[PDB]
């Protein structure tokens, strides 16, 4: 079922990027209605200007130029109880860099209890010119090779020592 | 079926107090809103019934003119008890006394019938 | 003179028969349940016959001598009781007629006296019970210790409920509780999981949980199950544990506590089920079986025109043609059954007719041979043979079908047995059935008599209550499916209890009939009823049973493979390789870093294994390498991994296979089997028995097929019903009687669905699955309700229309499960016996090293006397030694421990402070006295004290006990964390364990358990590996299935920890039916094929019906095979210890 996964923090310039904000209800069985707000403050500047609001099925987008155009909803569709809210940007630009805060509003319907809750997920992304390979990927690949080389060296090493001994035994008798 | 225990005939001296004792028994635990008890009197076998006391949330004594203020409730229903007391019995009190008990959730309605006879 | 006449009357052929005939008739009358008024006179006559029968015996035997002859026999005491009782009732009697009347059932017991040889069987049964005295003591003690551990660890836990956070009008949790008492009222306030009887159980820890947001967890109110399921009091805890031991609906207790308690406590259940249930039950079987052999064997040892007909008639006899004509017919019979196997709910009109045409030909051929058969040997000669008469009845039935209960028609399939004569194993099954009504007929008859008495007794005692109460038990105000109101129904409940299904029904009886009465009756049926069933099973089973530089290189590689570091290094890789498997699952997306290393890590593993395999080829060569079973397994695994790696590097991946192939990885732990010596030994034993198992399976399959075919004709296509989708409640049938009517409702109504069961009798293959559930008793009841309810193929089912179809299930259970299981168990244990004989009479469940150790444990059995010790010279030292040495002093300590044990029992939930303080203080005195005893033994004994093993255990217990009290105290001062504290107190239970030292009988049994630990460990290791492979297959395959029944948050296949919890639960095959059900549904509207699943790539939550069925079924069978193995190990050791 639903799992919470943190969004990627580096977006290549001039390429599409997807921001992931996923919020999971404590109990899957319960049914509630959700809506979301994403506010972004550009790097080097204080505060957040709400950029988009998604309620019902239609997505409302603020008129600011930084994000004018370039945004599409990648969230749960037709559910009306979103669970997963994600924003996808086409044609990523430097202007799209900084801190992103996404707040979720959920109406939970219980037997005689109606509960309104707020959870805040904030995503911070920095634009870079060229995709940078993750350090974990690089360390592991280099690390894996060393093991492959060391083991083989060890295996070959025994044979030179073991084999010579075996050859020696035949001659003695 | 509600279990009802009453004396079929109750003989009481004129001027004494007559406790009309009936036992109602059914499964479950009695509920105040749920438990309802009704008592009616008849001068004779074929005679019209006159309700004189009810339990609906609490005891309601209808204060029928024929009894003056001589009727009292005399039972703790939670105990399956719904007895009534007729103080200072008079000859005109002779007749048939009916106890009807309907107890939710029990669908069945209990009925006890006492023939009260007044001595001399 | 009169005495002679009476005496003459007393011993007569007819009189015994006359007394007996009336009694059987009397039994039919008890079954009335509201007999007419006219029947009362008949009641008087029965009273008359007994007095007359009773009077003569007393008149002749007594000689007016005090009835010395008459009352000397024990059975006669029973008759006197019955006569007075019938008579006493007319006389002034006690208030409860039903309680008093129940005695009349005693007359049924008289039947035991009248039938010849029955008296002997009952006596035989009582003798067996005597042997069970030691096991009973241990069982009570064992249940008692667990009850104490359970109570301390889980008391008050079942209470948790989710209480909502915001309350209007300044209400308080305390204020709310007293004022309201209604399910509707309660629901508004606490969570309640969509129609469950009670509130959802919540938990404090991260592992357990969880309550929806806006609801908080607090503990208040009654425990679930009417308050019956709770760990609050010792008595209640004892009932909960007893249920676990007999494994009745044990899965729910397990699921419920884990949820409130948290998953970490799953450990408690593993130890209890593994030691408490599998082991304790086995001990009972061994003792009953062992006891039966001595008595059975001991008793056995003491004994030791006209002329034309003849011409034509002679020709017919030549026509018997045993070499070919007789043989030819059997091929025909096998073919016929196969023909019958083809049926389905939906059958085309042309196909339906073809089946009819085909049947007639077969019916005709069987009759012609019979008519033809008659001419050749003559009628008298013809009916001489039993099979012939058997064949004749079937043929006659078919002829009648054409013109003159069509079900009987379905009956010709039995004919299939005829093959029994040719088959060695089938002959055995035929033999087993015969023994029950043959030599063992008297014993089997007793079972029938006992079931009858209980059904009637239950009916008399609780029949009235169920009707009046109904509501306490049912929301609707109508009788539940299982009730004690009628004899057939009362009988069904008793039969259910024979299978271990007692708890579900008992809660119902208790609500209506009260705790004291319901508990006593059910407990007796279970203990007494089961003992008879156990005796029949065991009795039946036992009786039935009896340059050339290349050469140097080749030599060297051989050196490398043989070397220990390499063998050792390879094993480490296997464990490590297997472990990486556990990490993958739904949560892998999170923790992206671990995912990257694991992906890379596998490549190094693939290279190492491929490298290792090459060394194997050079060292062994191809011929040696491929003639080994293990290597093929090993060679095959590397290949699957190798193909994925080559395909993966290349790209061109994810196109089904190879992608399906990736799922095959779960097989990686499989190479581990060869490496471990312990695991391999167990596997060798199973391979030895597969051929033997195969033979029994064939008989089971053929036998089950007849039941399955029979079932298909009766219920095929009749399980459909129109149900309200919101609550899944079938419509009344007053409206929407047929399928056609149901559809009209849908057109004008949104949520009404016409739907099938999912496990049913639509086709022969499905019938096999339905039968499997009934055989195991899991998921069986849903099916039975469907069968009885059913009316016709396209018609809505009426409630309990068939009612007598229950009989079909009862017959299958007796034949399908009781007999085959008898056969399955008999062959497997025997095969194991042959294996033991072959390998020099040595246990086949232990590695060679284990064998040396097993012998050392055997040495502990010896009683050679240890040195007495010398009193120290000092008198002061000596008197203490003198006092300590005395046996009387030791008995006092034993009494003291028992006193200590009773103190623990008094503890209960919400006891109060004054109560709590006294218990704490009494406990301190106990610690001081016990510590005091230890010091005293030490002063006198000195170095000698340390010599005894028991003294050391006693000394260790004291150290643990003082520390436990102090640490709890330090913890209280330090504070923070209640949970560490409860576990700390568990130390006191240590003193109770010392009781074992005192009882000689219990110790022998305990010693036996210790002896089998080495064998049990190997099986446990093998079992764990199989469970592990399955968990991995499950994680990939079943995560994402829609959550329905048995699958919910927790107890789901989403992660490895979760998968393990489920697999352990199903090992006992409990709830296996529930888990399988979500997997079965495929396609709308059962499920959505493409579902978003936020945070993951995968789409849809549809179980694979084919893959799911193979997986659950295979697991059930495999676990069962290993468990059969566990019983064999316990029995072998038990015979040896008892034998010594
Ligand atoms: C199927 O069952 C549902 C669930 O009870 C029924 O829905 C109820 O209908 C009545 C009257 O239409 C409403 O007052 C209740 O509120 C409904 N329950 C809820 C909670 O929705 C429904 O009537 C049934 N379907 C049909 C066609 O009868
Ligand atoms: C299936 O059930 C329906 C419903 O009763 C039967 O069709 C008719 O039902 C209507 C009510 O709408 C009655 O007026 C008719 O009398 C019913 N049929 C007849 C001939 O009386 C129908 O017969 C049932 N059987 C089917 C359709 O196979
Ligand atoms: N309904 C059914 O199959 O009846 C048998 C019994 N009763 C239940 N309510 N169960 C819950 C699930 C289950 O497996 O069906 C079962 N769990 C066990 N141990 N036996 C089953
Ligand atoms: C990028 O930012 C600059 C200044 O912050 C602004 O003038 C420009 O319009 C932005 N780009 C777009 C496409 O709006
Ligand atoms: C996210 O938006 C892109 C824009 O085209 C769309 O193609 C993609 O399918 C969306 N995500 C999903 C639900 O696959
Ligand atoms: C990105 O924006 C530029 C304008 O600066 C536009 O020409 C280009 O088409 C955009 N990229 C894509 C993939 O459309
Ligand atoms: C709760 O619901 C109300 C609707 O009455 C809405 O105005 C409010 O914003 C919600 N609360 C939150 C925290 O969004
Ligand atoms: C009140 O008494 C009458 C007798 O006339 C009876 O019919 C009725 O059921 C009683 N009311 C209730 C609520 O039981
Ligand atoms: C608590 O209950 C009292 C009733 O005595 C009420 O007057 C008061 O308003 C309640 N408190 C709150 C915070 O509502
Ligand atoms: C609903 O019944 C109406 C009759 O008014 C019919 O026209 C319609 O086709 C039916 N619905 C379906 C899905 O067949």
């Amino acid at each position: 079922g639903c799992v919470e996964v943190d969004s990627e923090t580096e977006a290549v310039y001039g390429m599409t990027f997807k921001i992931l904000c996923i919020s999971c209800k404590r109990r899957s069985e319960t049914n509630a209605e959700t809506f979301t707000e994403w506010t972004f403050r550009q790097k080097g500047t204080e505060e957040f200007v709400k950029i988009l609001r998604y309620e019902n099925e239609v997505l409302q987008l603020e008129e600011d130029e930084r994000f004018e155009g370039r945004v599409v909803w990648n969230g749960s569709r037709g559910t009306k109880d979103l669970q997963d809210l994600s924003i996808f940007i086409t044609n990523v630009t430097y202007n799209h860099s900084g801190d992103y805060e996404c707040h979720v509003y959920r109406l939970l319907f219980f037997e005689n209890y109606e509960h309104n809750t707020s959870v805040v997920k904030k995503i911070h992304i920095e634009v870079v010119d060229k995709a940078n390979r993750d350090m974990a990927s690089i360390v592991s690949e280099i690390m894996m090779y060393v093991l492959i080389v060391v083991l083989t060296i060890w295996l070959v090493a025994e044979m030179i020592y073991c084999y010579k001994k075996i050859a020696a035994a035949t001659e003695t008798a | 079926s509600m279990e009802v225990t009453v004396p079929a005939t109750l003989n009481v001296l004129n001027g004494s107090d007559a406790r009309l004792p009936c036992t109602f028994n059914s499964c479950y635990t009695v509920n105040h809103k749920q438990f309802s008890l009704n008592w009616t009197y008849q001068e004779c076998n074929n005679c019209s019934e006159e309700m004189f006391l009810q339990f609906r949330m609490k005891i309601i004594n209808l204060k029928l003119e024929r009894f003056q203020d001589r009727v009292e409730f005399s039972g703790n229903p939670s105990k399956y008890d719904v007895s009534v007391m007729l103080r200072n019995v008079q000859p005109e009190d002779e007749g048939i006394y009916n106890c009807y008990i309907m107890n939710p959730p029990d669908r069945h309605r209990g009925h006890g019938k006492i023939h009260l006879q007044v001595l001399m | 003179p009169l005495r002679r006449i009476s005496i003459k009357i007393l011993v007569h052929s007819l009189f015994s028969m006359l007394i007996m005939c009336t009694i059987l008739t009397n039994c039919i009358f008890m079954t009335m349940n509201n007999p007419p008024d006219w029947t009362k006179n008949v009641e008087y006559t029965f009273t008359g016959i007994y007095t007359f029968e009773s009077l003569v015996k007393i008149l002749a035997r007594g000689f007016c001598v005090g009835e010395f002859t008459f009352l000397r026999d024990p059975w006669n005491w029973l008759d006197f009781v019955v006569i007075v009782f019938a008579y006493l009732t007319e006389f002034v009697n006690l208030g409860n007629v039903s309680a008093l009347r129940t005695f009349r059932v005693l007359r049924a017991l008289k039947t035991i006296s009248v039938i010849p040889g029955l008296k002997t069987i009952v006596g035989a049964l009582i003798q067996s019970v005597k042997k069970l005295s030691d096991v009973m003591i241990l069982t009570v003690f064992c249940l008692s210790v667990f009850a104490l551990i359970g109570l301390q660890l889980f008391m008050g836990n079942l209470k948790h409920k989710c209480f909502r956070n915001s309350l209007e009008n300044n209400e308080t949790l305390e204020s709310i509780m007293n004022t309201l008492e209604s399910e509707e009222d309660f629901r508004k306030y606490f969570y309640y999981l969509e129609g469950s009887k009670d509130a959802l159980l919540c938990g404090f820890s991260t592992d357990s949980g969880q309550c929806p947001e806006g609801y908080t967890c607090v503990k208040i109110g009654r425990n679930p199950d009417y308050g019956y399921t709770s760990f609050d009091t010792f008595s209640w805890a004892f009932l909960a544990l007893f249920r676990l031991m007999t494994q009745d609906y044990w899965e729910n207790l397990y699921q419920q506590t884990l949820r409130a308690a948290g998953k970490t406590y799953m450990i408690f259940f593993v130890v209890v089920i593994f030691l408490g249930s599998f082991y304790l039950i086995n001990l009972i079987l061994a003792v009953v079986a062992m006891a039966y052999k001595e008595q059975n064997q001991a008793n056995i040892e003491e004994a030791k025109c006209s002329p034309y007909w003849i011409k034509f008639k002679k020709c017919i006899y030549f026509i018997v043609m045993d070499p070919f004509v007789d043989l030819a017919i059997t091929i025909c019979i096998v073919l016929n059954t196969l023909f019958m196997a083809m049926e389905h709910h939906p059958m085309t009109e042309e196909f339906k007719n073809v089946l009819a045409i085909g049947n007639l030909v077969f019916t005709g051929i069987f009759a012609a041979e019979m008519v033809l058969k008659l001419i050749a040997m003559d009628p008298y000669e013809y009916f001489q043979v039993g099979w012939n008469i058997f064949d004749s009845l079937i043929v006659t039935l078919s002829l009648v079908e054409l013109f003159l209960l069509s079900v009987l028609r379905s009956f010709r399939l039995l004919r299939v047995f005829k093959l029994a004569k040719s088959w060695p194993t089938l002959n055995m099954l035929i033999k087993i059935i015969g023994n029950s009504v043959g030599a063992l007929g008297n014993l089997t008859l007793v079972l029938a008599i006992i079931v009858f008495i209980f059904a009637v007794v239950g009916m008399q005692l609780f029949g009235k209550s169920y009707k009046e109460c109904v509501c306490k038990i049912n929301d609707d105000c109508t009788l539940p499916r299982w009730h004690m109101n009628d004899f057939f129904h009362s009988f069904l409940i008793v039969f259910r209890v024979l299978c271990g299904e007692w708890i579900e029904t008992m809660w119902d009886c208790m609500e209506v009939a009260g705790q004291a009465m319901c508990l006593i009756v059910y407990m007796m049926v279970m203990v007494i009823g089961n003992l008879v069933v156990l005796n029949l099973f065991l009795a039946l089973l036992l009786s039935s049973f009896s340059g050339k530089i290349w050469w140097n290189i080749r030599k060297t590689c051989y050196k490398i493979v043989e070397h220990s570091w390499f063998e050792s290094f390879i094993v480490l890789m296997i464990l490590l390789s297997s472990g990486a498997l556990a990490f993958e699952d739904i949560y892998i997306e999170r923790k992206k870093t671990i995912k990257i290393i694991l992906e890379y890590a596998d490549k190094i593993f693939t290279y190492i294994f491929i490298l290792e395999m090459l060394l194997k080829w050079i060292a062994y060569g191809y011929k040696t390498y491929f003639t080994n079973a293990w290597c093929w397994l090993d060679f095959l695994i590397v290949d699957v991994s190798l193909v994925t790696l080559v395909a993966n590097t290349l790209g061109y991946s994810d196109l089904g296979p190879i992608k399906s192939l990736r799922t095959l990885r779960a097989l990686r732990p499989l190479r581990a089997l060869s490496r471990f010596e312990g695991m391999r030994v167990v596997v060798n034993a199973l391979i030895g028995a597969i051929p033997s198992i195969m033979n029994v399976l064939l008989v089971c399959l053929i036998f089950w097929l007849i039941f399955s075919i029979m079932g298909v004709n009766l219920f095929a296509g009749k399980f459909y019903e129109c149900i309200n989708t919101t609550d899944g409640s079938r419509f009344p049938a007053s409206q929407v009687p047929n399928r056609s009517e149901c559809f009209a409702l849908m057109n004008v109504s949104q949520n009404v669905r016409w739907k099938n069961l999912k496990v049913n009798f639509d086709n022969v293959g499905l019938g096999y699955l339905s039968l499997l559930q009934v055989a195991t008793f899991k998921g069986w009841t849903i099916i039975m309700y469907a069968a009885v309810d059913s009316v016709n193929v396209d018609k809505q089912p009426k409630y309990e229309y068939s009612l007598y179809m229950y009989i079909y299930f009862v017959v299958f259970i007796i034949f399908g499960s009781f007999f085959t299981l008898n056969l399955f168990i008999g062959v497997i244990i025997d095969n194991f016996n042959q294996q033991k004989k072959k390998l020099g009479g040595q246990d086949i469940f232990m590695t060679e090293e284990q064998k040396k150790y097993y012998n050392a444990m055997k040495k502990l059995g010896s009683k050679k006397p240890q040195k007495p010790i010398p009193r120290p010279g000092n008198k002061i030292q000596g008197c203490i030694f003198d006092l300590v040495t005395n046996q009387a002093f030791d008995i006092s300590i034993m009494v003291l421990i028992c006193l200590n044990m009773v103190t623990m029992m008094v503890e209960k939930e919400g006891q109060s402070q004054h109560m709590t303080e006294v218990l704490y203080w009494i406990n301190v005195v106990f610690i001081i006295l016990f510590t005091g005893e230890c010091v005293l033994k030490l002063i006198s004994l000195r170095h000698y004290y340390f010599t005894v093993g028991w003294n050391i255990f006693d000394f260790v217990v004291v150290i643990i006990s003082i520390v436990g009290m102090f640490l709890a105290d330090l913890i209280e001062t330090y504070f923070v964390s209640p949970t560490l504290f409860r576990v700390i107190r568990l130390a006191r239970i240590g003193r109770i364990l010392r009781l074992v030292k005192g009882a000689k009988g219990i110790r022998t049994l305990l010693f036996a358990l210790m002896m089998s630990l080495p064998a049990l460990f190997n099986i446990g290791l093998l079992l764990f590996l199989v469970m592990f492979i399955y968990a991995i297959f499950g994680m990939s395959n079943f995560a994402y299935v829609k959550k329905e029944d048995g699958i919910n948050d927790m107890f789901n296949f989403e992660t490895f920890g979760n998968s393990m919890i489920c697999l352990f639960q199903i090992t006992t095959s409990a709830g296996w039916d529930g888990l399988l059900a979500p997997i079965l549904n495929s396609k709308p509207p059962d499920c959505d094929p493409k579902k978003v699943h936020p945070g993951s790539s995968v789409e849809g939550d549809c179980g694979n019906p084919s893959v799911g069925i193979f997986y659950f079924v295979s697991y059930i069978i495999i676990s069962f095979l290993v468990v059969v193995n566990m019983y064999i190990a316990v029995i072998l050791e038990n015979f040896s210890v008892a034998t010594e």
